[PDB]
């Protein structure tokens, strides 16, 4: 398919690796009882192994010569061959939660600078104000692009600068 | 006044004359998106456009979907109508989408420049004869002239009532379209079929039983 | 041939040729997006040996990387 | 120069609080070279929050 | 004022009385502005004259019996004819002559600013040298022109419905009136 | 980079190599296909036989370059 | 081919073009020591424009020898 | 001012009103500095005139039956002989490049020796249409509008031949034969996901 990679459900080293992990787990399994808790834990392990290999073969991942899933990081090639779930949807999910954390921290900083003890509200966290901003932070991309377009996202050149500049 | 929660405090940006005079004001901004008045103007416009296209869309779902259960109008399911129509059609869907992108982009840019400047699309000379009938009607998002032919917006004693009926039917049609998408992914049948199943057995056929919407139970 | 042709660019005692200070004073873009541009850089490259030494070391180091990368891959 | 308690802006370039805002304590009226006493709510690397400045190093902003 | 398009309703204050065809019909208020209204009076008279010519032409073609107005470019979608006599030209040459002649005539018309009723060599018989009967004929002209615009849109919609010419569809409406109209169509009213 | 290496080390330690994050270098493989390497199947500009660059350089210097770049027994 | 014709024509073309249309631009941009020429087209101008002539002429001869 | 490229938006304050083609179109603010703007007026008129002659040449080659604008240097790409209105031209590619280099270097150099001459007149204007100084602005406006349309048309020629691979007259024949089944969205190149 992409880059000479076969799909994992078509790959043979993928099936060999699945069979090898089952072989190691059953060689460890064959030295216990039946209803014993080590045997129960190893059968749960084998169930999770089979479920994991079936889910990775179901998700349409691409395997190499080693039988291991390879990820495709190109928006157009991923959206063309059905691989947006591995890099593209995770990167927009990450950027949503990372801007969430950063915007809630920025709103807490701006809220606590407007008092007579900003360092005291930085050492001892104002929990109601922090939870208020943490719930209100869900509209952070809209609020961020609005603060961008008003010219209030950015401080002017009243910043601290060195002698050189 | 009326609110989405009795006893909750109304946000201070939704309690001003400019916000209370809008339409459908119930004090619902818990995420604080409309604290900026320019943002609230832009979001008023975005709500009006999503309301009107959601009503037109959900009417195109329901009325053929209701009448296809009666005798006339053998209309396919709304998640199959694009395929059935493009088999019936003459053009490929890419060319049809390109034509609708140009034709919508013209009109959209007209609305965009009206949002930027209210007295904008009435430049004398810029249109052949459109230019006289393409100003606003002193309230942005509510144009006049060729839009609204029948003159229903002429009597002032009906005007807030027409506004509030529009914003309620629009929000309810947006809920209806999100429902159409959700039910389609969950059940696999049409929305009239979902309504017939909830009427045939309400206490056993719902979203608590479909095995998708809450899978912990 | 390319280096011999490129070695007739600059103005020695023969009338023809380019003047480096003139080239540097000319390449300043409009709108002030680079400010004064390359104004006054000839008297700061010419008078400083550490600027010339840093330029020479940057070029020779990048070329030494080029030598290694091209000699493993294209063995002469 | 500026009166007591008013906010100024420091333009001495090698100051720690250059391009920032402090508060005037007093202005000495002798022939002292740096009479404007400004306090700052943050400390420098020496842990000092107060410095003398000149009349052309402070701007009432 | 030629009348009232809806009795009881009032006339708009932007349409003057000394204008050919002033029934007061302006619901969308498209001509509240004078430059727009001037351009639309020009466009209304020009559309009316072209539609009179087109309706008279389609009637003449179908009554004289050489097909309808829809069969006339079928040789060129694929030899031309006129009065049954074949005409020795091709589509590209016809488009060339038509583009040159209409560009010349239209361009001479567009050089004049607000000329709607030119006279002169356009008016050889001199009916409009009285300034009163000329205005009554202006009113007759705008009424005939609106009627022919409605007639031509009826031709287009009627052919898109039935696939036949207007005289043949009029023959159907005279033969079976309660069995041949826009409702045995199956298109104009989608039910039944 | 450290997080991906530590992630893959935890996967290799816990006996599960099929969970480790293996991003494919599709940009540099695209560049190698642009150079004339028919391994990755992009097939464009020097790897496609119906290209202008291929057809123009094909008479004189490309037949040695293609053989040397499609040999997998060298560092080219 | 015709090597004398190609080299002599290319050198004549480049010397004529630098003598007649690019001389004033070269005198504007530059701002042995005495010639009889009314434009000051000296030995070094002859050397530069004839160098361009010989270079382009041998390039044309080489491309035509490759037949490309 | 010629008109307004986007109605209701204000014109940039650096574009003067008495200039041919002034629709107020400068989103990227490329002409805010006057010497740059003078050079862009010169270059806009020159590019427009070259594109007019190029589009007229491509049309006149393909309508009269001598291949398209892309088949015209193929006699010199391959081994062949030139032609013009069917009449052969007894020259080779090196000789023609010599003629073109000498002629264009002379003409271009004489144009560049002039300071900022865009509308010279005199020998360039033998029939004397711009000897009026009142219809001259209207004719310059017509000149810059036909030139912009010709630039857009020639870039259309290039992009259409890059995508479909035919001449513009044959592409117009396909677009008249099937306007919905033959366009840049039935292309397969211009929009990749259609
Ligand atoms: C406004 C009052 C009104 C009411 C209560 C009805 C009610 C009915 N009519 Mg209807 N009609 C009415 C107005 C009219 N009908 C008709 C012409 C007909 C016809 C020809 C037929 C009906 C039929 C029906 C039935 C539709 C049931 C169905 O499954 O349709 C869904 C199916 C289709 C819409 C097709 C129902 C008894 C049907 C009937 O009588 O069957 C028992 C039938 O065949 N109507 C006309 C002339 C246009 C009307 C005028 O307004
Ligand atoms: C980080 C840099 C980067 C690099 C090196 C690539 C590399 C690639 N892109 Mg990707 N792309 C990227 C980021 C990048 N992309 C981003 C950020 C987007 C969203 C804007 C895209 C959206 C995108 C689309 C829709 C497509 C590609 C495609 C490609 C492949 C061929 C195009 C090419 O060689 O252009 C070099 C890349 C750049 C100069 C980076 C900018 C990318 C621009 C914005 C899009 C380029 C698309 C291109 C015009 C389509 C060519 C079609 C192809 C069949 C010839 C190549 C592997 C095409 C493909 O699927 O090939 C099989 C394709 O259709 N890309
Ligand atoms: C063909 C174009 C056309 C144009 C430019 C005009 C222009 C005018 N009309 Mg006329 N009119 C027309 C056709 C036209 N008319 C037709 C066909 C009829 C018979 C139905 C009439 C019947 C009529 C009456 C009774 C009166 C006018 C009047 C006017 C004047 C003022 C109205 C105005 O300002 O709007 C400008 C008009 C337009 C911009 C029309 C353009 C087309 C619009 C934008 C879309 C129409 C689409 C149409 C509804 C589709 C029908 C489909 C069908 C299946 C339902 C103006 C000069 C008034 C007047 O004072 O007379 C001079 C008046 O009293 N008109
Ligand atoms: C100009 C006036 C006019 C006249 C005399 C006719 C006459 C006719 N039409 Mg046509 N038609 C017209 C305009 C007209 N039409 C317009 C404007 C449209 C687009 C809406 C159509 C669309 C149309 C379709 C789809 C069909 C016809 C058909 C017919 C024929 C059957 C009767 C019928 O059902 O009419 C249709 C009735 C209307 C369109 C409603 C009337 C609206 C008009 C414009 C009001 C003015 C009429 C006037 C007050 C009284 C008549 C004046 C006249 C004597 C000059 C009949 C010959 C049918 C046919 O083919 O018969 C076999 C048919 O299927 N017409
Ligand atoms: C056609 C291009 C052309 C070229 C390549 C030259 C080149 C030259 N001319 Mg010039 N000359 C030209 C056109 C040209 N001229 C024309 C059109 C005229 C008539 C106006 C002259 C009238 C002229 C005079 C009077 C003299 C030159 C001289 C020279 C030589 C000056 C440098 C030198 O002494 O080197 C070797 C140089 C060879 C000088 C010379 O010494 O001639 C040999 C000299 O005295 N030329
Ligand atoms: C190609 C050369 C060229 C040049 C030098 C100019 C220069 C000018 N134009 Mg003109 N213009 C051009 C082409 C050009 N234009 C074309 C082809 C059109 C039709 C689309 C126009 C339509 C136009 C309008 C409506 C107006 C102007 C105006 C102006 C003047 C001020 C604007 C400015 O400063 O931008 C400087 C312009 C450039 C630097 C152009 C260079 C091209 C840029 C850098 C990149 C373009 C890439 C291209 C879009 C890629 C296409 C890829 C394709 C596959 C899609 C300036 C004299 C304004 C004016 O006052 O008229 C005198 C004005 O109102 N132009
Ligand atoms: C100068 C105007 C112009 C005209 C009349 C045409 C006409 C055509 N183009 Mg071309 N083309 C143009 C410019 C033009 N193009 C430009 C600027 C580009 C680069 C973006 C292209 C790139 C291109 C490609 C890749 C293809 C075509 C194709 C075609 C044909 C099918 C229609 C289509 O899908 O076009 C494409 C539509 C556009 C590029 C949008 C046009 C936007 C215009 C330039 C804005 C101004 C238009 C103006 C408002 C009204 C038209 C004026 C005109 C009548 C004089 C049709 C004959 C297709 C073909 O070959 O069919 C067989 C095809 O595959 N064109
Ligand atoms: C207010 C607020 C505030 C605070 O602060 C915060 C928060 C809470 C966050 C917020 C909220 C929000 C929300 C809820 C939202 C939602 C929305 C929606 C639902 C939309 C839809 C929307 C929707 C829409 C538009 C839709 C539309 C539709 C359409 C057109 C359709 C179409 C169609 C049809 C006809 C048919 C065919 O066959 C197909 C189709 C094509 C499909
Ligand atoms: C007034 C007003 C006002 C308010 O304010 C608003 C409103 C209401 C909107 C408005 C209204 C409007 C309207 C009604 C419109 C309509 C129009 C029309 C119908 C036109 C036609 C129009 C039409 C026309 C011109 C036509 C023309 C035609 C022609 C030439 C034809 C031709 C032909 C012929 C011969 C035959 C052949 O075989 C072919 C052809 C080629 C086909
Ligand atoms: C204005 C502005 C402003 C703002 O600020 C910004 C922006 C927007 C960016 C801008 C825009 C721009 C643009 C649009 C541009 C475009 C251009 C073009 C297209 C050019 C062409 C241009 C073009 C041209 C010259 C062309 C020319 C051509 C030619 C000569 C041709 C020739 C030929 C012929 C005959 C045929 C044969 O077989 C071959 C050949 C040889 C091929
Ligand atoms: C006086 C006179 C005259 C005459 C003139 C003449 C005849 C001139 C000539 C001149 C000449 C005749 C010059 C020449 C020059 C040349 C040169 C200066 C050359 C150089 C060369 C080179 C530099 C080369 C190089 C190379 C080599 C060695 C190898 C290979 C590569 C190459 C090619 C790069 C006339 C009659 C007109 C007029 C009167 C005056």
């Amino acid at each position: 398919d992409i880059a000479g990679l076969t799909p994992c459900s078509e790959s043979k080293a993928y099936a060999k690796l699945e069979k090898k992990e089952l072989k190691t787990l059953e060689k460890r399994l064959k030295q216990y009882e039946a209803d014993s808790a080590p045997a129960v834990a190893l059968k749960a392990t084998m169930e999770r192994t089979k479920a994991r290999f079936a889910n990775y073969a179901k998700a349409g991942l691409l395997c190499g010569n080693d039988g291991l899933p390879h990820l495709i990081a190109d928006p157009g090639l991923a959206l063309k061959y059905g691989h947006a779930g591995e890099v593209f949807i995770p990167t927009f999910g990450f950027l949503y939660v990372a801007g969430y954390i950063g915007y809630v921290g920025r709103q807490y900083l701006i809220a606590v600078k407007g008092e007579a003890k900003p360092t005291d509200k930085e050492i001892i966290i104002d929990v109601p104000l922090a939870t208020k901003l943490a719930w209100q932070g869900a509209g952070w991309p809209l609020a961020a692009v609005q603060e961008l377009q008003r010219g209030t996202l950015l401080e002017k050149e009243e910043n601290i600068t060195v002698s050189p500049r | 006044r009326q609110s989405w929660l009795p006893g909750s405090q109304i946000p201070a940006h939704l309690d001003t004359p400019a916000a209370q005079a809008l339409a459908g004001n119930f004090g619902f901004d818990p995420l604080g998106l409309g604290k900026d008045p320019v943002a609230l103007r832009w979001y008023q416009q975005a709500e009006l456009i999503h309301c009107r296209t959601a009503m037109a869309g959900v009417a195109g779902i329901l009325i053929p979907g209701l009448l296809t259960k009666a005798g006339a109008l053998n209309v396919p399911e709304w998640y199959d109508a694009g395929k059935v129509a493009i088999e019936n059609s003459f053009a490929p869907w890419g060319s049809l989408l390109a034509v609708q992108l140009f034709l919508c982009g013209f009109v959209e840019a007209k609305r965009w420049q009206d949002i930027r400047k209210p007295g904008s699309q009435g430049e004398p000379g810029s249109f052949l004869g459109f230019e006289a009938s393409l100003k606003g009607t002193s309230e942005l998002g509510y144009p006049g002239g060729p839009f609204d032919p029948l003159g229903l917006s002429k009597e002032a004693d009906k005007w807030a009532d027409w506004k509030l009926k529009e914003v309620k039917n629009g929000r309810l049609a947006m809920l209806a379209f999100l429902g159409f998408v959700a039910q389609k992914y969950a059940t696999g049948a049409g929305p009239v079929d979902n309504l017939a199943a909830h009427l045939k057995d309400p206490w056993h056929v719902n979203y608590a039983t479909n095995g998708v919407s809450l899978p912990f139970l | 041939v390319i280096f011999i042709v490129a070695g007739h660019m600059y103005r020695t005692n023969f009338g023809i040729g380019h003047r480096m200070q003139a080239i540097l004073e000319a390449h300043t873009p409009p709108s002030g997006s680079l400010g004064a541009g390359h104004k006054g850089l000839f008297d700061t490259v010419n008078n400083s040996l550490h600027f010339q030494l840093g330029l020479a070391l940057a070029s020779v180091g990048t070329i030494t990387s080029l030598v290694a990368q091209h000699m493993y891959s294209l063995p002469p | 120069g500026p009166k007591r308690g008013s906010l100024v802006k420091i333009l001495r370039p090698e100051s720690y609080w250059f391009n920032q805002v402090g508060k005037v304590v007093s202005v000495d009226q002798s022939g002292v070279r740096y009479p404007v006493v400004v306090r700052f709510e943050n400390q420098n690397y020496a842990g000092v929050t107060t410095n003398n400045y000149a009349l052309d190093e402070v701007v009432a902003a | 004022k030629a009348g009232n398009w809806l009795p009881g309703s009032d006339a708009p204050a932007w349409l003057p009385d000394d204008l050919p065809g002033n029934y007061g019909f302006d619901p969308l208020s498209l001509g509240k502005e004078p430059a727009s209204l001037k351009r639309f009076t020009e466009s209304e008279v020009i559309h009316g004259r072209w539609a009179m010519l087109g309706v008279a032409g389609s009637l003449a073609v179908e009554l004289l019996g050489y097909g309808n107005w829809y069969d006339a470019p079928l040789w060129a979608v694929n030899k031309a004819t006129w009065f049954g006599i074949e005409v020795p030209f091709d589509l590209n040459a016809l488009l060339a002559f038509e583009f040159v002649a209409m560009a010349a005539a239209e361009g001479q018309r567009g050089d004049a600013g607000g000329v709607v009723y030119p006279g002169g060599a356009f008016d050889p018989l001199g009916f409009a040298k009285d300034s009163s009967k000329s205005g009554e004929l202006k009113l007759k002209e705008i009424k005939n022109g609106r009627l022919a615009m409605v007639a031509f849109l009826g031709f287009v919609a009627q052919h898109a419905a039935t696939g036949k010419g207007p005289i043949a569809a009029l023959g159907e409406h005279l033969a079976n009136p309660w069995g041949a109209n826009f409702a045995t169509n199956g298109i104009s009213v989608p039910f039944f | 980079t450290l997080g991906l290496y530590v992630h893959n080390d935890v996967m290799q330690a816990f006996g599960t190599p099929e969970k480790q994050i293996l991003i494919e270098p599709v940009f540099a493989q695209w560049i190698q296909a642009a150079h004339g390497k028919a391994l990755y199947g992009f097939d464009f500009l020097l790897s496609s036989k119906t290209s202008a660059a291929f057809a123009n350089g094909q008479s004189l210097w490309l037949p040695g370059w293609l053989d040397a770049i499609n040999n997998n027994q060298n560092s080219l | 081919l015709d090597p004398q014709i190609v080299i002599s024509g290319s050198t004549a073309a480049f010397l004529a073009i630098g003598r007649f249309v690019f001389l004033g631009y070269q005198r504007r941009e530059a701002n042995i020591f005495a010639t009889n020429d009314p434009a000051g087209f000296n030995i070094i101008d002859v050397a530069g424009w004839g160098a361009l002539g010989h270079a382009v002429g041998f390039a044309v001869l080489a491309i035509n020898s490759l037949q490309g």
